[PDB]
């Protein structure tokens, strides 16, 4: 890894220290270099011992005069890449392109070093280990270094613009994958002008991504809107105002499988949520949500609520029976019993309970039949982490459906203890509604605020809570293990004692005392110590830290919610059928434009 | 003067590539394609308020001649007004003209006047 | 103290009012000075009660013409030092340097006053009584004043660099002890150039401190990186990115007992925590943590919590016994009693509880056998001082181990009442766990925030609460004295009245009422007054006072958490054996560099053109308004 890399780098410095030919090369001691060149016995095929050449050394140390003195005796090393392991295709052309020495590049081309020689080393790779990615071919190096005249010379001497890389990259791709410069826009427009012509923008990568989609997923929004400017068509100005239009053809990609919009909204990079603030896509999603999406979402949530209440009243009238046996025991109250399934299905009231139960199970199965094939399309770990997509809301509903499937199987086997999974699935189905709580404006950002907060610092409170109550509950069980439980209560054994302390930490239950009877001496001190250390001390710190956190994320949560609503929009337009979704756009074939949809827009200038 | 020579200190370090303490023509030559220190101090000498100098000196905590964001936030918390941390970075984006993440005396005095 | 200083300064002013020769030397009345010089029988060895020459007065007051007349009169006063108690060796050369007039120094050197004069005054001392300290020598004063030509002349006329004082003050050490100036650092590099020769940098003081370690504990990071300038070695540039290596030889000091790093992190001064953020050391200690320290810390935490739960389940099955006697009393509740020690160990389960107990007591003693030489080595006030060291954690665990060691003997004495120290150790053992909260990034700053908080304002709340609830509990006990206890409760006597009010403040217990039984008159008024004055007045105000302070300290807490982890690292890496750890670095002896270990690192920089353009060309909104208002 990195340690291996630095070790072999230091070994490279050892080998460059070793030979006096290479050492005088990197020192540029041209008087002694004339002696070495005068030496016939000085072998000139001697390369760097860890996979480099002498011209590579002179290119590193920029000693171009020594390079000229090298090129007569061995010009063939100018055409040679060497055999280092991270540096396997590397030529001195790449270093000369990097160090911007046009006379050196011109001298290398005077020997005729091939530009089409490509360099794909192990260090020459997109990596977190790699600090800089510059592409493979020397055109990519000329582009990212931004030397105009060098890449002009490369055009003059070859260097095809159609360049195919490992990972299918092209010059456009590595221009996108770049820390942004306005100079990069000029370089882009330059090479676009020097393109002759299908069109070169049409090619995707090896992954199958056009540079339009790459710019969309990476959000270099200056480059994005600048690339949009070529497709921008203005129509007419008058007075203060200007009517223009856009070709929304490539921005929809409705005919494609993977749309632009679902590509942009599904990304691990953050800044892409900014790129939706560009004007034509903003107007598009605004028009598109405002015309259809909000009534469909309202009626869908309404039908879900109507399902849930029928499920609830199904859960009310479970068939039950008197308890048959006798308890023979104080501290034992269990007067109820399950019915048998032959015993249950007996009445008209049971008949309507059964048809309600049928409604519940036929609403249970459609959740699976809806969403299970959607999971295989995307990565499931990618699917669950996206809070914008509501992954954690998908976590609850599948467990809900699984448990409501399981409880009927538990019924049909005459198995006891169905009340516990029923109690689970009931509260899970009721807390399921907060996904559909997204759609209102007033209701929207609040739930993703609390969803951020429950992951935020709740564990920080919880772990400390557990250890401090693990102390005090044991202390209380030791200090009450000697006397009458008929008077003290809550501290008979350790498991009721810890739950007593959990009840009484939160102040829900009042502190225990009997003022008729006597009380032991230590418990006053211990309980007062617990009260000062727990009740007011860090509970208030939770309030303060909570307020500071809400104060900080108060800006960002609305920015999140704006992306969340259009994520919901593109999801529902994916899954609904198309006769409910007519084409949004302006069919120019009506107007003789032909098979394209546009969008007209205007304002006055400021 | 001391912040002024602090500007030329890091400047001379930017010219000095090998860090030998000199500026050769080869170090000068690599600059042109991208387009001693007392020798450099003397050479830049011919090329070149009290309260503002007093204001900067209490502001720059380490005395490096360059106020960081954390030094500014520590002053901003010492001011007594609540601000988050993103707009503090915008304050650096408001003042850092050459883009070093820092402010000198000269970026400071153009802001005040 | 300073009162004595003002007194002797005033007596000095009395004597400068006294002698008219001295007073004319102050006033530079050179006509009258020629008159007094024309007086031959007058003494010219006049001297104040503090003890001076008139050359001292003229050097204080730049009266160099009178100083020349004194030097023709008595040149030997140029070689006379002071004689006072704060000023016992002070010569006029020092006043000449502190008044920095070159020609007066030239005139003093014309008579040839001794450069090596040692002026070690009581006011010439690094003291909080003293304002500005520089050390003794005239070289120190010429260095701190920044005048080269003076110290040029000093180097020309002797004035050797190798000179120490009390506390081992050399010129480099006092150049460190300064309001930090690159202006002063030019003088530093200048005097390093005038080092014309063993290595002069290798000098320790009387405390044993190299100036490298002095700058490290002082943390003048500008001076530190200038000290680091010659420590670098570049390797290659490559367009926008450049590799280099550092020498980590003096930064380790593993051969020494006093490591550099612990010397840094153990300091009274605050800003030394900033020198953790230096580009040699930061990634180094981060690498050394993330390869080593985090797994060892986690597995040590795991073994510790396993020890604690074994202690807990040992604490569960305490041997009890049926209480033989009769209570013979209502309001009397007991069932059990202590089982005797010979009666204790009778079952196989007794053997199980005994072998569980042995593990707990041997853990208790090996904690002692760990911690004892830590106290003998470092100062306990320093050892209990910093939260960075985790002082009160060590306090509470050593009280824990002391209490369990006590209560085992208390079992062996068959002394009753062992439940109280037993429960003390029981509640302290789970308070002991918070030391290990430091290791998590998601958990670390939180506990040092709360540790900062509990010292802060909890005490401020506590005293006010104590006095108000004392007075109020007495007020309720007096009015509840007159009523039958079988229906009121909580107020039989003043201790249960006090503790009942203590419960009643925090709303833990509901207020007492009987809706059948009648009730006294003024209880309504007093109880409602307490309800408004206590239950929401300062209780809710404590929340806002809490929140503002939390908001203020939440900046600093993350810095402090980043600070404490490397202290933990260097602690465990001092105490754990060397078999688990190859010493980090790069063996250049393999590479023929020889016995010095290095660190290679590279960086990619940006290329801002604007910083280059003007220099090569020369070679050819809320907070902003208030900041303007603050000026
Ligand atoms: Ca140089
Ligand atoms: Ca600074
Ligand atoms: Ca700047």
């Amino acid at each position: 890894w990195e340690q291996y890399r630095d070790r072999v780098n230091m070994l490279q410095q050892e080998r460059i220290r070793d030979s006096p030919l290479l050492q005088a090369a990197k020192e540029n001691d041209l008087r002694l270099l004339k002696i070495l060149l005068l030496n016939q016995s000085c072998d000139f095929q001697q390369r760097g011992a860890v996979g480099e050449t002498a011209l590579h050394v002179a290119a590193l140390y920029d000693n171009l005069e020594a390079a000229t003195l090298l090129m007569e005796a061995a010009p063939e090393l100018a055409k040679e890449p060497a055999l280092c392991e991270p540096f396997v295709g590397q030529t001195a052309l790449h270093i000369a392109v990097m160090n911007q020495n046009l006379n050196l590049v011109r001298a290398l081309l005077a020997r005729g070093a091939s530009v089409s020689a490509r360099a794909t080393g192990a260090a020459f790779r997109r990596s977190p280990h790699n600090l800089i990615y510059y592409g493979e071919h020397p055109l990519s190096f000329a582009a990212c270094v931004g030397s105009e005249e060098i890449v002009r010379l490369l055009i003059e001497h070859g260097a095809d613009i159609r360049a195919q890389d490992s990972l299918g990259n092209t010059v456009l791709h590595i221009l996108i994958l770049q820390p942004n410069k306005t100079f990069a826009c000029q370089m882009y427009n330059l090479l676009l002008s020097y393109d002759e012509h299908q069109s070169l923008e049409l090619v995707p990568n090896h992954q199958g991504l056009t540079p339009f989609k790459l710019a969309g997923v990476e959000g270099n929004t200056v480059m994005f809107q600048h690339l949009m400017q070529k497709r921008k068509h203005v129509q007419w100005t008058c007075g203060p105002l200007t009517s223009t239009l856009y070709d929304l053809t490539e921005i929809d990609s409705w005919g494609e499988e993977l749309s632009f919009l679902e590509l942009v909204v599904s990304s691990k990079k953050r800044e892409a949520r900014q790129i939706l603030e560009q004007t034509p896509v903003k107007e598009l999603v605004s028009f598109k949500w405002k015309k259809y999406g909000r009534p469909y979402f309202c009626v869908l949530a309404s039908l879900y609520i109507l399902y849930m209440i029928c499920f609830t009243t199904c859960c009310i009238y479970r068939p039950l029976k008197l308890r048959d046996d006798n308890r023979t025991d104080p501290r034992d109250i269990t007067i109820l019993q399950q019915k048998l399934l032959q015993e249950a299905y007996v009445t008209h009231q049971d008949n309507i309970r059964l048809v309600g139960e049928l409604v519940t199970v036929t609403g249970a199965v459609i959740i699976l039949l809806l969403e299970i094939p959607d999971i295989f399309r995307v990565g499931a770990s990618r699917y669950f982490g996206q809070t914008i997509l509501g992954g954690p809301f998908h976590v609850i509903i599948i467990t809900y459906a699984s448990l409501v499937l399981l409880t009927m199987v538990m019924r049909l086997t005459n198995m006891n203890g169905e009340v516990v999974p029923l109690s689970f699935a009931l509260v899970l189905g009721w807390c399921s509604v907060m996904y559909f709580a997204r759609g209102f404006q007033m209701l929207g950002p609040f739930t993703i605020m609390i969803q951020k907060m429950i992951f935020g610092d709740l564990m920080r409170f919880c772990w400390l809570m557990a250890v401090v109550i693990l102390g005090f509950a044991s202390a209380f069980h030791i200090t009450f293990q000697t006397e009458d439980p008929n008077n003290l209560g809550e501290f008979s054994d350790y498991p009721t004692a810890l739950f007593s302390t959990f009840e009484l930490f939160l102040t829900i239950i009042d502190g225990p005392a009997n003022y008729s009877v006597d009380l032991p001496f230590m418990y006053c001190i211990t309980y007062a110590a617990f009260a000062i250390i727990a009740t007011l001390l860090m509970l208030n710190l939770f309030i303060a830290m909570m307020g500071d956190t809400h104060w900080r994320v108060a800006q960002e949560r609305d920015e999140l919610w704006r992306a969340q609503v259009v994520a919901t929009t593109v999801m529902l337009e994916r899954k609904m059928p198309r006769f409910l979704w007519p084409r949004s756009g302006i069919c120019g074939y009506e107007y003789g434009l032909g098979d394209r949809w546009f969008l007209r827009v205007e304002n006055h200038h400021d | 003067t001391e912040e002024q020579i602090a500007e030329f200190k890091e400047a001379f370090s930017l010219f000095d590539k090998d860090g030998d303490g000199t500026i050769t023509t080869k170090e000068l030559g690599t600059v042109m394609r991208s387009l001693d220190f007392p020798e450099f101090l003397t050479m830049m000498a011919r090329k070149m308020e009290e309260e503002i100098r007093e204001a900067f000196r209490v502001f720059d905590k380490d005395g490096n001649g360059y106020i960081s964001a954390a030094e500014l936030r520590h002053v901003m918390t010492n001011l007594g007004e609540k601000l988050t941390d993103e707009e503090v970075d915008e304050m650096i984006r408001e003042a850092d003209i050459d883009g070093d993440g820092q402010v000198n005396y000269e970026e400071f005095v153009q802001m005040m006047t």
